[PDB]
């Protein structure tokens, strides 16, 4: 803005910016399979005596 | 002594063991050795891994199976000792050696190393304070209730024909041959 009003070869009334408009896993259920969870702390504690 | 006399029904091919008063043996696995196949990695792979009876059969493919009595003979002393430990154990015996009486049974014409080699475990490894080693044949006699019977086993690598004569039999009229099934 100040150098825009030094400079003589500058032109005015510019939106500089100028934009567009603007707006704004599935086989885990799959029924054959015999998917299993762990919580692994649980196992973990479990299998964790086996002092092998 | 005092206790439930301990039977050993010494099966060739099916060995058994029992007590007093039962008419099925108490416990019973066959005769065999089942020497492991394979290294453990993860922590809960057992440990011995000569293991007999439910982890035998169950993991067949994993045990390589041997017998020691062998022509009716045990080859494999040692682990048949075990065996009876096997016996000994919380599975079957849950007693010691020392504690109930001991029978022993036996196939006629065996040499008496066998019948010394294992008094040598029932009296020093074993110490059983009630034991004698005894026949088969006059057992089935005892179970028949017949006198003059002719008794013939069949197992896995025994046949005898045993001519008796009120339990007692001829000890030169009986004929013994080492195979059977296996
Ligand atoms: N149902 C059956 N049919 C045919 N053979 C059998 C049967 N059951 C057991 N056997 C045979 O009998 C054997 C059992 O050995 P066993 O008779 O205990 O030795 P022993 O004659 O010293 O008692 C097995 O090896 C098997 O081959």
């Amino acid at each position: 803005d100040p150098k825009y009003a030094d400079l003589p070869g500058i032109a005015r009334n510019e939106p500089d910016v100028y934009e567009t408009s603007d707006l704004p896993q599935e086989e885990l259920t799959s029924t054959s399979v015999e998917h299993i969870i762990v919580n692994p702390n649980a196992a973990y504690d479990k299998f964790k005596d086996k002092r092998v | 002594i005092a206790n439930q006399p301990v039977v050993i029904d010494n099966g060739s091919g099916v060995i058994k063991a029992g007590f007093a008063g039962d008419q099925i043996p108490k416990y019973c696995f066959p005769n065999y050795v089942g020497r492991p196949k394979h290294v453990r990695v993860m922590a809960g792979a057992l440990e011995g891994d000569i293991f007999i009876g439910p982890k035998a059969e169950e993991h067949r493919g994993l045990l390589s199976i041997r017998y020691p009595m062998e022509h009716g003979i045990v080859k494999d002393w040692n682990d048949m000792e075990r065996i009876w430990q096997y016996v000994y154990s919380k599975d079957q015996l849950q007693t010691f050696s020392e504690e109930h009486p001991v029978l022993l049974t036996e196939a006629p014409l065996n040499p008496r190393k066998n019948r010394e080699r294992a008094a040598e475990v029932f009296f020093e490894t074993f110490n059983v304070p009630a034991l004698f080693i005894s026949m088969q044949a006059v057992l089935s006699l005892y179970a028949t209730g017949r006198t003059t019977g002719v008794v013939l086993d069949s197992g896995d690598g025994v046949t005898h024909a045993v001519p008796i004569y009120e339990g007692f039999a001829m000890p030169h009229s009986i004929m013994r041959i080492d195979i059977a099934g296996r």
